[PDB]
RNA sequence: AAUGCGCAGAUACCGGGAGGAACGCCGAUGGCGAAGGCAGCCACCUGGUCCACCCGUGACGCUGAGGCGCGAAAGCGUGGGGAGCAAACCGGAUUAGAUACCCGGGUAGUCCACGCCCUAAACGAUGCGCGCUAGGUCUCUGGGUCUCCUGGGGGCCGAAGCUAACGCGUUAAGCGCGCCGCCUGGGGAGUACGGCCGCAAGGCUGAAACUCAAAGGAAUUGACGGGGGCCCGCACAAGCGGUGGAGCAUGU
């Protein structure tokens, strides 16, 4: 169980050091702004470790927000 | 009952109308296991209600009975501090039995000296809508619906 | 008396009361409500029942300015915080949508020792 | 529940502003440091460390009494700050009482600078270095011909062996060499005295008289728990009759 679609699978190539691709560092947020676990991206202990301290930089130049509202319910 | 999860008696049919929940009303009517002097009672209660109603007994005392059928009831249980009346439903079989019971006793509270004549009236009451039997019946379902404030308590 | 039409209903819940209230298109507040506005005066607040009345209490009192349909959003964890959702579902106030937005510190002020227990 | 707060309009909601403290998700299933300890982001300054090449020096090594530096929290001095939190303290409630636990407030303090204090269940309760002794598996990080292999670090299971047992087992509690520190029954006592240190609080060093036949470690079987899981009995619930009142019988 606990089966969805992984982060990395669903995207092609990019640099996870680049903090301005705000259409795919997007991919790698919840449908709140929290960064997603390593279980959902993908990523490996290494990249997961590069692609946080480029999210967290977009966040300061307000490309990535930092939490959003939860929509359903 | 730990162990099995009891099975309902079903008992003897009536010896006039058949019908088993008259049996059943007989037993509560009945003390001391004096069964006859019991149903000796109850059909004199027919013969009582055939000259009030034009109508046949059995349609009034089925009539009678569901009317004091509650359908909701508290049952008192520990939360965590004190004591609280938790409103909920009432399995029909519940529903049967306590009908029956409050209709015995409400009758026994009438004034009208013969037995019979307070099963008599007390069913007619009863099916009119009136009668104590019912308010026990109403007093208890005020009871809960005034307790909504705790029935997320299923229990 | 300013015909509003649709706005928005906000539930405060807690494991304490729930409190409701309607407000305009932009924030301001039309009518609200809650387990106290309702009689409720111990800690039947808290219970989810007290959450239906007063979010149908808030509901009503709105429809005094014609609302018809309102975004909800809720804040809190508490009970009765799902049957105030409910209760403007069934008040005739067309539930427009529903967003959660429970605020949540990025870890700041140390919290009473009742909220820290382990951690 | 109450204290408390609110019609000098609180709570809930939207907008703006001030300020202090902390730093969500990522985060661990981890990482770094000698320890204490260290996580928003950016820049600067700066320490350690691992790997490959095996190029240079050529035994330059190991340990380390004393010395010196560092050293969580609380605490101290001077000055500054002060959101939230909170010893004391002021109230509410609980209770047989309640100098507590729960609730409403709240000062020191918590924060910064500089100076001091030097303690801890400062724990892996396991000084440092080196060599030697099956493997399996997960993981962090580097190299490689990248199934799998090779180095450093982090976990787990386990050969030999060890161990009172529990357990330890290439991150030894194994087999060995070197050097340091420390123990030598319990209570009296981390106390007294002395000395040294500290503004102080106190720290370090550390007895004696007297007194006990134990103090103690691991494991074992029980019993027990306001520990957990599973399950029974008129045990509770459901229900019908009754005892407790009366008179009397009878036992005490
Ligand atoms: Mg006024
Ligand atoms: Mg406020
Ligand atoms: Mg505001
Ligand atoms: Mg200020
Ligand atoms: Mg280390
Ligand atoms: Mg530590
Ligand atoms: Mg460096
Ligand atoms: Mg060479
Ligand atoms: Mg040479
Ligand atoms: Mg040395
Ligand atoms: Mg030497
Ligand atoms: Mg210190
Ligand atoms: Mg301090
Ligand atoms: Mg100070
Ligand atoms: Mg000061
Ligand atoms: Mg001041
Ligand atoms: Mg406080
Ligand atoms: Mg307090
Ligand atoms: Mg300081
Ligand atoms: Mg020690
Ligand atoms: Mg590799
Ligand atoms: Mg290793
Ligand atoms: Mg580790
Ligand atoms: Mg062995
Ligand atoms: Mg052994
Ligand atoms: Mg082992
Ligand atoms: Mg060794
Ligand atoms: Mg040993
Ligand atoms: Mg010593
Ligand atoms: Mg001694
Ligand atoms: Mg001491
Ligand atoms: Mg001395
Ligand atoms: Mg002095
Ligand atoms: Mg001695
Ligand atoms: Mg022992
Ligand atoms: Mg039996
Ligand atoms: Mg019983
Ligand atoms: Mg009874
Ligand atoms: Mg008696
Ligand atoms: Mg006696």
């Amino acid at each position: 169980p606990s089966r969805k679609a992984k982060v990395k699978a669903t995207l092609g190539e990019f640099d996870l050091r680049d903090y301005r691709n705000v259409e795919v560092l997007k991919r790698f947020l919840s449908e709140t702004g929290k960064i997603l676990p390593r279980r959902r991206t993908g990523l490996s202990g290494k990249e997961q470790r590069i692609l946080a301290k480029t999210i967290k930089r977009a966040r300061i130049l307000g490309l990535l927000p930092f939490t959003e509202k939860l929509v359903r319910k | 009952a730990r162990r099995r999860r009891a099975e309902v008696r079903q008992l003897q049919p009536d010896l006039v109308y058949g019908d088993v929940l008259v049996t059943a009303f007989i037993n509560k009517i009945m003390r001391d296991g004096k069964k006859n002097l019991a149903a000796r009672i109850f059909y004199d209660a027919c013969k009582i209600i055939q000259e009030k109603t034009g109508q046949e007994p059995l349609k009034v005392f089925k009539q009678a009975v569901e009317n004091v059928k509650p359908r909701m009831e508290v049952r008192s249980r520990r939360v965590g501090g004190a004591n609280y009346q938790v409103p909920m439903e009432v399995s029909p079989r519940r529903q049967q039995s306590l009908a029956l019971r409050w209709l015995v006793q409400a009758a026994n509270q009438r004034p009208e000296r013969r037995a019979a004549v307070r099963i008599a009236h007390e069913l007619m009451d009863a099916a009119e809508g009136k009668g104590g039997a019912v308010k026990k019946k109403e007093d208890v379902e005020r009871m809960a619906e005034a307790n909504r404030a705790y029935a997320h308590y299923r229990w | 008396k300013r015909q509003v039409a649709s706005g928005r209903a906000y539930i405060h819940a807690s494991y304490n009361n729930t409190i409701v209230t309607i407000t305009d298109p932009d924030g301001n507040p039309i009518t609200w409500s809650s387990g106290g506005v309702i009689g409720y005066k111990g800690s039947r607040k808290g219970t989810p029942y007290a959450a239906q009345l007063a979010a149908l209490d808030a509901a009503k009192k709105a429809m005094a300015y014609g609302m018809q349909s309102v975004d909800v959003i809720v804040r809190g964890t508490g009970a009765g915080r799902e049957q105030a959702i409910r209760a403007l579902q069934a008040s005739g106030l067309q539930v427009k949508s529903i967003v959660d937005d429970t605020p949540v510190p990025h870890n700041g002020c140390r919290p009473k020792k009742k909220f820290r227990k382990a951690s």
